[PDB]
């Protein structure tokens, strides 16, 4: 098979030069195309023919392909450039498409944000249905990396946990949710339920009790 | 009466008794044939259509390139080839490109390079063929059969109308007797090949405007072409005249299209004979059809009619045609119809010798009841004169001057 | 001026046939090639194939040649991408892209069509209120949308009135194949008693709109 190799993550401080490398074999003989894709938006053309910049793109995005390596140069990086970056090229024949693995950029200017956690016990109507659901809500944290655990009467909870991936807000601190499915019998078979939320060496604990 | 108001008219005067009248029919021109005790007949060549024309050739003047690539090999390392070279729809250029240790090749010398791109002609023109067997004339004739008003110049119906017929003529069988039941028959033995010319030309269509071009001019055009009529994505010959290669560097010979060529040919067609289609067939504009109609079985309608008695009225102001003749519309109020119109021209006015000759020879009134309208055309004498319509009391006189 | 309007979001089941379309308007459709790109959730871009509408010339990637069918009706200037047997692993966002002059040179991109394929069934949600205890100054009132399928579900507060603190977290795809979400809002404790809070849950594929009261 044939794939283009990209570094998974690349970090850069604001105002510095971020460099992204795309490794290929037929790149000494074929061109490359650099694309940028933001969450939810469709990809935009950053570089075409390995050295040219389209209209509407800022002057800082430059590029150059040298031998078996293509290189995207971002002089004076800013926080709005934090997105996914792909390269694209053709095979040795030149009539098929080839996409790289991707390079998720990271800008460290923004300050650390402790998570805001809200714990909700099961509703009154769900207990009459002989079911239960605990709702642990996370918002306004950064970066997007949390560890959710549940503690029934202090002891750990192995099954029943459901957790989402860290999703981004317009803050741009991240947000996520975690639900715990249970029955009314197990909800009333303990005394205290806690939602531990780990974020950057900072655990947040919230507790609910059937009282 | 379909020729009243024609710019290029021809007052062809026939022979008293004789059935031989030679008439030449130019496009946009008509001929009024007046003769002895026979009705005067308007003759016009309206259309010179052509039959199925076969698509001989088809050139290109707007192309679209697609799917290009350039394979390059190192010096002394083989002949560079691509994956879609032998495809006919692809134009390719195989040139040499300087290489070295900077480009990747381990030798300093000239190397190979091949660039290919898919051809697709967006806007193309077609050139067809014409044969004398294909052309077909069309002649319309309308007698001055004492027709009501002016708006008797409409082809609506006509099939139920005498004194006005259409005939079709082909070089193979150009006999085409014209029937006009009230006035009889009217033979017309016409001869083609007077139309100059059809020897070796082409019917060229580009977008929607057509012309007639020569043989070697249309053969000598630096544009892509194919001789088939296929619509199934055929192979275009001479694809190099629209696709240019310039300034290859190491892996991409910059390909450039030479743009559209419509106006480029339009500058080469200033002076060519224009043309016009007819949906499927094509029209011509040269004409000049020499013809000889025999008027043997022509019969004048309205000789038994007795000279009208009641009073006429001027329905519209008489006007002078560009040739000198005068058209008059009169309106009879009386059941005495049918009857011959007592129209004449005189200078003494009392009484009552005529000077000028009529054009609409022996004018009648078709309808009987009750108040009919009819048309007239006279050739007044040079100088001042009077025109008199009617008989006896209640007659109408009018002053007139020619030139 | 160039416009590549793709199809709408599609939810199918494993095995069903499907055909997504890319309607174009604004350029010479029979001149430039049309390429398709697949992007799985949380994964990267994958070029599937390309097609020239002048003669429907097709180039398929070896990873997809024999599993998809690319057609195009040049009469209406629209490309297509169809599957006969839809697998569960085909759920992704699909982009149609007008190519450039060079081979496989991507020029114009669409907005992407969402293809969801699961063996679940359309089912309405179950709405449950969420109120905290009793601080005593501010509070957070939430609503719980339980065991629904498929996306999306729009939840507002008092008919779109409350605009501050409206929080709608994304859904979680549980192992049962159904989605579930919750929507919270920040309300001061002093406002309770002088203001009635009701969440408006609305799900179109089930045609079910349930508004719930919150303590
Ligand atoms: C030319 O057109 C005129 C209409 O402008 C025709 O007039 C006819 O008039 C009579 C009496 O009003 C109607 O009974 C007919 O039905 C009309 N026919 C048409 C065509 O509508 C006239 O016949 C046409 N041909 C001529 C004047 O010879």
């Amino acid at each position: 098979s044939y794939e283009l190799t990209q570094p998974p993550s690349v970090s850069v401080s604001p105002g510095q030069t971020a460099r992204i490398t795309c490794s290929g074999d037929a790149l000494p003989k074929k061109y490359a195309y650099w694309f940028q894709q933001k969450p939810g938006q469709s990809p935009v053309l950053i570089i075409y023919e390995d050295s040219k910049r389209p209209s509407g793109i800022p002057e800082r995005f430059s590029g150059s392909s040298s031998g078996t390596v293509a290189t995207l140069t971002i002089s004076g990086a800013q926080v709005e450039d934090e997105a996914d970056y792909y390269c694209y090229s053709t095979d040795s024949s030149g009539y098929h498409g080839l996409f790289g693995g991707g390079t998720r950029l990271t800008v460290l200017g923004q300050p650390k944000a402790a998570p805001s956690v809200t714990l909700f016990p099961p509703s009154s109507e769900e207990l009459q249905a002989n079911k239960a659901t605990l709702v642990c809500l996370i918002s306004d944290f950064y970066p997007g990396a949390v560890e959710v655990a549940w503690k029934a009467d202090g002891s750990a909870v192995n099954a029943g946990v459901e957790t989402t991936k860290p999703s981004k807000q317009s803050n741009n601190k991240y947000a996520a949710s975690s639900y715990l499915s249970l029955t009314s019998d197990q909800w009333k078979s303990h005394k205290s339920y806690s939602c531990q939320v780990t974020h950057e060496g900072s655990t947040v604990e919230k507790t609910v009790a059937p009282a | 009466i379909r020729c009243i108001g024609v710019s290029n008219r021809d007052f062809v005067e026939g022979m008293s008794g004789g059935t031989w009248v030679d008439v030449v029919l130019e496009h946009g021109g008509c001929v009024t044939v007046m003769a002895q005790d026979k009705p005067t007949v308007d003759i016009e060549l309206v259309t010179t259509t052509v039959s199925n024309m076969a698509e001989v050739r088809s050139y290109c003047y707007e192309a679209s390139i697609s799917d290009m690539a350039s394979d390059s090999r190192c010096p002394t390392q083989g002949e560079a080839y691509l994956d879609k070279q032998s495809d006919t729809q692809y134009v390719c250029k195989r040139t040499l490109v300087d290489r070295g240790w900077g480009n990747g090749c381990g030798l300093f010398g000239k190397g190979s390079l091949v660039t290919c791109a898919k051809f697709a002609c967006s806007k193309k023109m077609t050139g067809k063929s014409i044969q004398p067997e294909n052309l077909e004339y069309r002649i319309m004739l309308s007698v001055h059969g004492s027709q009501h008003s002016g708006m008797i110049v409409n082809d609506t119906g006509h099939e139920t109308d005498e004194n006005r017929a259409k005939v079709e003529i082909t070089p193979n069988s150009p006999r085409a007797e014209a029937t006009l039941g009230g006035f009889g028959s009217l033979g017309l033995d016409c001869e083609p090949r007077t139309g100059l010319d059809f020897s070796d030309l082409y019917y060229l269509t580009m977008n929607n405007k057509h012309w007639l071009v020569h043989k070697e001019w249309f053969h000598d055009i630096p544009l892509p072409w194919h001789a088939g009529a296929d619509t199934g994505t055929p192979h275009w010959n001479n694809k190099e005249a629209l696709v240019e290669f310039k300034d290859a560097h190491a892996k991409r010979q910059t390909v450039v299209v030479l743009g559209s060529q419509e106006g480029a040919v339009h500058t080469a067609l200033a002076g060519a004979l224009e043309a016009e289609m007819d949906g499927a067939k094509g029209r011509l504009s040269s004409g000049h059809l020499k013809c000889r109609l025999k008027m043997d079985k022509l019969r004048l309608k309205g000789v038994s009619y007795s000279l009208c008695t009641a009073a006429f009225t001027f329905t519209k102001i008489p006007a002078e045609t560009l040739h000198g003749t005068v058209t008059v519309e009169v309106q009879y109020a009386g059941t005495d119809g049918p009857c011959k119109v007592p129209a004449q021209m005189a200078v003494d006015m009392q009484t009552l010798t005529p000077v000028g000759r009529l054009i609409t020879a022996n004018p009648v009134i078709t309808e009987s009841t009750e108040n009919s309208k009819m048309m007239l055309e006279l050739d007044p004498p040079f100088g001042d004169s009077y025109i008199v319509i009617g008989v006896g009391e209640k007659k109408i006189t009018h002053h007139w001057h020619r030139s | 001026e160039v416009q590549l309007v793709q199809s709408g979001a599609e939810v199918k089941r494993p095995g069903e046939s499907l055909k997504i379309s890319c309607k174009t308007s604004g350029y010479s459709f029979t001149s430039y090639w049309i390429s398709w790109v697949r992007q799985m959730p949380g994964k990267g871009l994958e070029w599937m194939g390309a097609i020239d509408p002048s003669d429907s010339d097709t180039r398929y990637s070896p990873s997809f040649q024999g599993q998809v069918t690319i057609s195009a009706d040049k009469s209406i200037s629209t490309a297509y991408l169809q599957w006969s047997s839809l697998k569960a692993s085909d759920s992704a966002t699909y982009y149609c892209a007008k190519e450039g002059i060079a081979a496989r040179s991507l020029d114009v991109w669409g907005r992407g069509v969402l293809v969801t394929v699961s063996s679940a069934s359309t089912k309405g949600p179950s709405v449950f209120p969420l109120a905290p205890s009793s601080s005593e100054s501010t509070a957070a009132l939430g609503c719980l949308v339980k065991d629904y399928f498929p996306e999306p579900v729009t939840v507002s507060w008092n008919s779109g009135s409350l605009t501050s603190g409206v929080h709608t977290f994304p859904a979680v795809l549980q192992s049962s194949g159904l989605y579930s979400l919750s929507s919270v809002v920040t309300v001061p404790s002093s406002s309770l008693g002088t203001q009635t809070y009701v969440c408006n849950v609305n799900h179109k594929p089930s045609n079910t709109k349930v508004d719930k009261r919150v303590e």
